[PDB]
């Protein structure tokens, strides 16, 4: 939209009034962990094909060795954004915080869950063991994941349970409720939470009779920005686009892989029992071969690519561990780092493979114009504003 | 070193070979094709069914008559474990020194105006010599001469026409370069080889695909379903388990396969019912160790296993009795990582030392044995939140801690011709 | 006269069972939307080329179509070949056969196809409501014949569903085909209903249902948006 | 340890590289000057191609494993830099960038391959309670704290 500003060499604009703004970030901080029996796709259960796999090398124990390098790293990348304090801090009864309302983000208490409302809407919307373990009804186990079990395709489980995530964001909202940011340089050192609001006032550059003033109001703001994010995230298609895309580019991945393994690539045959029934060793050897050498491509393919997103999604939870320290555990100053606006204060929610930001800023509203002057002049003496 | 690995995969081995062939007893008629009196001549060539029959592919390699057996598709060591679809036989006589236009890609007047194989022939070409039994004289063995164009695989043209090899219209009867296209053969019995008959008997089949009537002599055997067997059905190898299935197969169809290209489902051959296959249970396999320095005790973490399943996973006492008791016990811990066999679990909470995934955690701990635990995530700590308390430091600390950061690696260079080539230059 | 095909021509390409997959397939189809001739008796036979396949449709009530010459020259000088239906057994037959120059047959009564029949090579015999689909191929010295029956809801225009032909014969005769004529039952024996599509060379997108049963296809040529669906291996865009 | 990481690996990428050259690749043999002492060149050719083919494919493995080797290192050698900046030739208010608790100044040390910084904090220590409020009433008029 095209705007003009009304610029003079005697104008300002002050605001009169403001707005309590809430807005939400969505970060990838993991990706699912893969492992490859290399033997059982190239050869399937063949001892010929095994025996002429051995004249390659190492390749196999290579790919491993990546592979393995990549799932290690994503265990390190949930322990940075999450694991960054060592006390546990317990729910506190939700009754006083000055008219504040944290109902909808701290942990149901009656329930025997950790998982907040937030967090519930959040897991309902991301659309993602035993089916290794059944995959005989042969039917029904007619699955994309049996083709992949079968042909040496695995996927290993996160070190931290997703009910041990929840525990780790919710003593981190417990520490800053109670204690402001005293808990992230040392031992927790309580305040009252109209109080810590106040000094937060004070960061931004705002007096904090203002806050004192306007505590209802500025309570009730907050309360309705909370419920509006409730009601779009229970009212919306793809707002977690971000985290979606991560596993819709995995299982992509490993069903190419899946799908290479009926390409002849030259032989007279992409069956390797086709050419065992067929032909006796000396001119089986060489359409083997070709197999083995087309499918070693494949798997090579598989791993550089997985390498590749490997480092974006480690840059990516980088930055998700710095904004949990600058913005969750303390103040920011940092222009647009929390948010659009002067920031205040951040929360944190866990999602499937990442993080949410709920992050509180100060938004200016209804503005004067007024007449300015950089000095005042009293007894031939120049007069300066302190603040 | 103290850690978790991934080592190999144990996969459960078949028991006993299964075979399936259709019932079927009648011999095949090899005799009526290959001791005839009279065989066709080359432009007008003979083809013949061979169905419903048992046949018995040695006693033809392994006779003595044959100069020449060549097989295209298949390996002449295979033919008798297979079964044939669609078997025909074609019989002619040819000279004696253009048996070699008898394959795929060949020039000459017999594979260019008589006999032409496609380039993807599947089956065998046998010749042999027959001057005892057609050379006296002998003139009714006719070959082509002149077409118009190349033939078609597989294609047969009997007809008669004056070949028009001027630009000059001719009907009926010979004229000046206008000629009869057929041309007799001069088999004599003190000819030079080379000039010689010889009988050719072409086999032609398919492999794998469709229904099957001919195929060679195996004893079958019984169904066996629901275990880990060594299957053939109708020549079709492989390794796993059958059981039934409720798949419906149009009459034209044996097989089925999935999006890997894999055989999935068979029709047995005596019976009709339909069975589905699957591989026998593998599964990768995870030891956890402390150091060598330290002990020789393993434990054994069996992935995405349930752990009654695991003696059935493994292929149960084939494998040594060393390895043996790390399938059964009294230490064996079910998880979601699989099943955990050779560490204890106790109850408390510790931090994370080897980590195994999905919580659970495992130590080298006090005599001396490994176990298994919940890691913990903290101390437990309780704020005394209050609407007007506050809390104020009297004191403080000065602290110093470090931070390592890598910079830069190594510097390396490639002579890329020392790399692969050495000092060849040939190379 | 002309007609539109919509979806006439699928057929079964292999012989495997596959269930709730797609698949791709390059053979010889008859497109999509294209023009059919047709042919009826409101109250005509001449020698339709064959090119690289043929697909026939014929539909009346009570059994006047019956068979097919096929063959270069249908004069004796090359060979033919021949199928008709009895009402009871179909004969097949590869003569050198000498040819009427208006072949039928009188409604039993006799046969005015054929004066001559020598040298012959090949001989078989074997076994509106009604649609009866064809697709004829000549490769490799083969003769592949497909087939289905549907019953036909409508008056005189070709159903809007799908359909697929099963394979129903395949004969080693050696010939060479560049010309065909149908064969039909006339009453008064004059010695003097049916559509005719012709095969291309496409790439179909092929769906297999749950139940192992061809329900849908693409033709990848057919326009840009079908186009779309055969990179993207999938129905929906 | 992460600096020992980085001398590890990239020894064992070069013994890998190494002991990939005793692999035929589907060859007669893996020694070159044995193919050349038993085979004339028409047909030394078919075996020498396919030694060509399976050690060029092992250099480029090589090569695009240290191209994202060198990617990481630079986002460790950027992020070193910005602390240099921001710790040792500045105060920084940014919560745990300079080490845990609050930041009063920083010292570098140089390392094989990398660098150490020795982070200097303020941590409070003793604490009691006490009762608060936000303001004071005096004489109808309310009194806020300056600092
Ligand atoms: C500053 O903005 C707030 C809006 O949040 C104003 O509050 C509204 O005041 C009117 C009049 O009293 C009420 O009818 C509305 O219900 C209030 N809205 C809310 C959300 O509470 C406030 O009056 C403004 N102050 C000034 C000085 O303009
Ligand atoms: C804090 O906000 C929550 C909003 O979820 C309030 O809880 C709801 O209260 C209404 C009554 O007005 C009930 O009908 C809903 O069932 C409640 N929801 C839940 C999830 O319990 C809650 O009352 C507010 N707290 C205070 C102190 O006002
Ligand atoms: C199959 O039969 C066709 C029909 O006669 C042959 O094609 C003809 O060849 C002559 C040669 O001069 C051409 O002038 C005609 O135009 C062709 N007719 C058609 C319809 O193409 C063809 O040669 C035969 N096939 C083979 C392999 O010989
Ligand atoms: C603050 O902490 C320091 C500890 O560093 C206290 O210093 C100790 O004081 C006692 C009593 O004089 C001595 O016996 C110790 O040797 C001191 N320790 C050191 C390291 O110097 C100091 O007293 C504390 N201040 C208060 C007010 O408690
Ligand atoms: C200030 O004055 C200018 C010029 O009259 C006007 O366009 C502008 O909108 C005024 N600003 C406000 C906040 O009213
Ligand atoms: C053809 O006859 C020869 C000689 O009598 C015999 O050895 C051979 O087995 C016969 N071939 C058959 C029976 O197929
Ligand atoms: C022989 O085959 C028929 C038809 O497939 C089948 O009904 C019968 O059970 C078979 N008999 C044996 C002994 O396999
Ligand atoms: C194993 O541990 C012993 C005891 O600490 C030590 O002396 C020895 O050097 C270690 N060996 C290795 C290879 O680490
Ligand atoms: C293992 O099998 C038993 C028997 O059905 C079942 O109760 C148990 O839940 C299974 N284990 C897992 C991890 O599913
Ligand atoms: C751990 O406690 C459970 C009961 O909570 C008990 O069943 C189990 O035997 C205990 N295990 C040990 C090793 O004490
Ligand atoms: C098919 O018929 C339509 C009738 O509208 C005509 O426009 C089109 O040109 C015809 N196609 C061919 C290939 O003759
Ligand atoms: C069909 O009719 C023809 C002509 O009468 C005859 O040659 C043929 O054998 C008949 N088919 C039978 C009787 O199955
Ligand atoms: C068929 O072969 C005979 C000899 O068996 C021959 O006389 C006759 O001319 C051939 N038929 C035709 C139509 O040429
Ligand atoms: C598949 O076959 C079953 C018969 O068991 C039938 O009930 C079902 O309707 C079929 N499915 C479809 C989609 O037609
Ligand atoms: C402040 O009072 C609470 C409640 O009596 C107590 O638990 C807490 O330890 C006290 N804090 C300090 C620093 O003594």
């Amino acid at each position: 939209a095209e705007n003009s500003v009304a610029y003079s060499n005697n104008s300002i604009a002050i605001p009169t009034n403001f707005t309590i703004s809430v807005t939400t970030e969505i970060l990838p901080v993991s990706m699912t962990k893969t492992s490859v029996d290399c033997t059982m796709y190239i050869c399937g259960d063949s001892t010929e094909c095994s025996n002429l796999l051995l004249q390659y090398g190492s390749f196999c124990t290579q790919l491993n060795r990546a592979l393995t390098g990549i799932a290690v790293e994503q265990d390190k990348n949930t322990q940075e954004v999450f694991a960054q304090v060592k006390q546990i801090y317990k729910t506190p009864p939700i009754k006083d915080f000055g008219g504040f309302n944290f109902s909808q983000i701290l942990p149901d208490p009656s329930k025997p869950s950790k998982r907040s409302f937030i967090e519930d809407l959040l897991f309902n919307k991301v659309t993602l063991i035993k089916q290794y373990g059944d995959c005989l009804g042969d039917i029904a186990a007619r699955d994309l994941i049996c083709a992949q079990k079968f042909n040496g395709l695995t996927v290993l489980p996160p070190l931290l349970t997703d009910e041990m995530i929840a525990q780790y964001t919710s003593a981190l909202l417990a520490g800053t409720i109670t204690s402001g940011w005293t808990f992230g340089a040392g031992a927790a050192l309580q305040i009252p939470f109209a109080m810590q609001m106040a000094y937060r006032f004070n960061g931004i550059g705002v007096t904090q009779n203002v806050l004192y003033e306007n505590q209802k109001l500025i309570a009730n703001q907050f309360n309705s920005a909370i419920g509006k994010i409730q009601d779009s995230l229970s009212s919306t298609a793809s707002a977690l686009g971000k985290l979606q895309d991560v596993v819709n580019q995995n299982a992509q991945a490993l069903n190419t892989l899946v799908k290479q393994l009926s390409s002849n690539f030259g032989a007279i045959s992409s069956v390797l029992n086709d050419i065992l029934s067929r032909l006796d060793p000396p001119e089986a050897e060489v359409q083997i071969d070709r197999l083995i050498t087309g499918r070693l491509q494949s798997l090579q393919t598989y791993v550089t690519q997985q390498l590749i997103r490997a480092a974006e999604i480690r840059a990516s939870a980088n930055l998700a561990a710095t904004k949990m320290s600058e913005c969750v555990l303390g103040q920011s100053k940092r222009v647009d780092f929390c948010g659009k606006g002067y920031h205040l204060m951040s929360f944190p929610q866990s999602a499937p493979h990442g993080v949410v930001f709920l992050h509180v800023t100060y938004v200016p509203a209804q503005e004067k114009n007024f007449t300015t002057a950089p000095a005042i002049c009293h007894d031939g003496k120049a007069h300066f504003p302190r603040e | 070193e103290k850690g978790i690995y991934q080592t190999s995969n144990f996969r459960v081995q078949p028991t006993e070979s299964i075979v399936r062939f259709p019932n079927i007893t009648n011999l095949c008629p090899f005799g009526e094709v290959f001791n005839a009196t009279r065989f066709a001549s080359v432009y007008a060539w003979n083809r013949k069914r061979i169905s419903n029959c048992v046949a018995d592919y040695s006693v033809l390699y392994n006779s003595a008559s044959f100069s020449t057996f060549k097989c295209y598709g298949v390996s002449p060591t295979k033919l008798n474990d297979l079964c044939f679809t669609n078997v025909y036989a074609d019989s002619f006589v040819i000279r004696g020194d253009e048996v070699r236009q008898i394959a795929p890609g060949q020039t000459g007047k017999i594979a260019d105006y008589n006999y032409k194989l496609p380039d993807d022939f599947t089956g065998c070409v046998i010749a042999w010599n027959s001057n005892n039994l057609d050379s006296k004289g002998n003139y009714n063995y006719l070959y082509r001469l002149f077409r118009k164009s190349n033939l078609k695989p597989f294609e047969r043209d009997i007809s008669t026409e004056i070949y028009q090899a001027g630009s000059t219209p001719c009907n009926g009867v010979e004229g000046f370069n206008c000629y009869f296209p057929l041309q007799s053969y001069g088999f004599q019995p003190t000819n030079g080889v080379g000039y010689q008959p010889y009988r050719v008997v072409v086999l032609s089949f398919e492999l794998l695909h469709a229904p099957a009537t001919v195929c060679g002599p195996k004893k079958s055997t019984n169904l066996v379903k629901n275990k880990c067997v060594n299957f053939n059905f109708n020549g079709l190898t492989g390794t796993g388990v059958l059981t039934e299935s409720n798949k419906k197969f149009l009459p034209f169809q044996q097989f089925g396969r999935d999006i890997a290209d894999t055989t999935d489902a068979v029709r047995d051959p005596q019976t009709l019912e339909i069975l589905d296959i699957t591989p026998c249970s593998f599964g990768g396999v995870s030891v956890i160790t402390p150091g060598t320095n330290t002990s020789n005790q393993v434990a054994v973490l069996y992935q995405d296993v349930n752990c009654t399943e695991v003696p059935v996973a493994i292929h149960a006492d084939q494998l040594t009795p060393t390895w043996r008791v790390y399938s059964t016990g009294s230490n064996v811990f079910q998880t979601r990582a699989g099943c955990l066999i050779g560490a204890e679990h106790v109850n408390n909470s510790y931090e994370c030392d080897i980590p195994i995934g999905a919580g659970i955690c495992a130590s080298y701990q006090t005599s001396q044995s490994i176990i298994a635990y919940t890691m913990s995530l903290g101390a437990e700590n309780s704020v005394a939140y209050s609407n007007n308390s506050i809390a104020i430091p009297t004191n403080f600390t000065i602290s110093v801690t470090t931070e390592i950061l890598p910079v830069s690696m190594t510097k390396t260079s490639v002579d890329c011709t020392m790399y692969i080539c050495g000092d060849s230059t040939e190379c | 006269a002309y007609t539109n095909s919509f979806t006439r021509g699928v057929y079964y390409p292999d012989k495997v069972f596959r269930s709730s997959v797609l698949h791709s397939t390059q053979d010889l189809f008859l497109p999509f939307f294209s023009n059919v001739t047709w042919f009826h008796a409101i109250h005509d036979n001449p020698v339709l080329p064959f090119n690289d396949g043929v697909y026939f449709a014929s539909t009346e009530k009570s059994n006047i179509i019956r068979g097919w010459i096929f063959g270069t020259t249908l004069d004796s000088k090359t060979q033919s070949l021949l199928i008709v239906n009895n009402a009871t057994n179909v004969v097949i037959k590869v003569c050198e056969f000498q040819f009427c120059n208006d072949p039928f047959l009188g409604v039993e009564s006799e046969f005015r196809v054929y004066s001559s029949a020598n040298n012959c090579t090949f001989e078989y015999v074997s076994q509106f409501k009604n649609l009866r689909e064809f697709v004829f191929k000549n490769i490799d010295g083969y003769f592949k014949i497909y087939s289905k029956h549907t019953p036909i809801n409508l008056v005189r225009d070709l159903p809007q569903g799908f359909s697929a032909l099963e394979p129903l014969v395949d004969l080693p005769i050696g010939i060479n085909i560049t010309r065909f004529q149908t064969l039909l039952a006339l009453h008064r024996s004059y010695l003097t209903a049916y559509y005719v599509g012709y095969l291309q060379p496409r790439t179909f997108l092929l769906k297999y249902n749950e139940n192992g049963t061809i329900t849908d296809a693409v033709d990848c040529a057919l326009d840009p948006l079908s186009e779309t669906k055969c990179t993207l291996k999938s129905f929906t865009v």
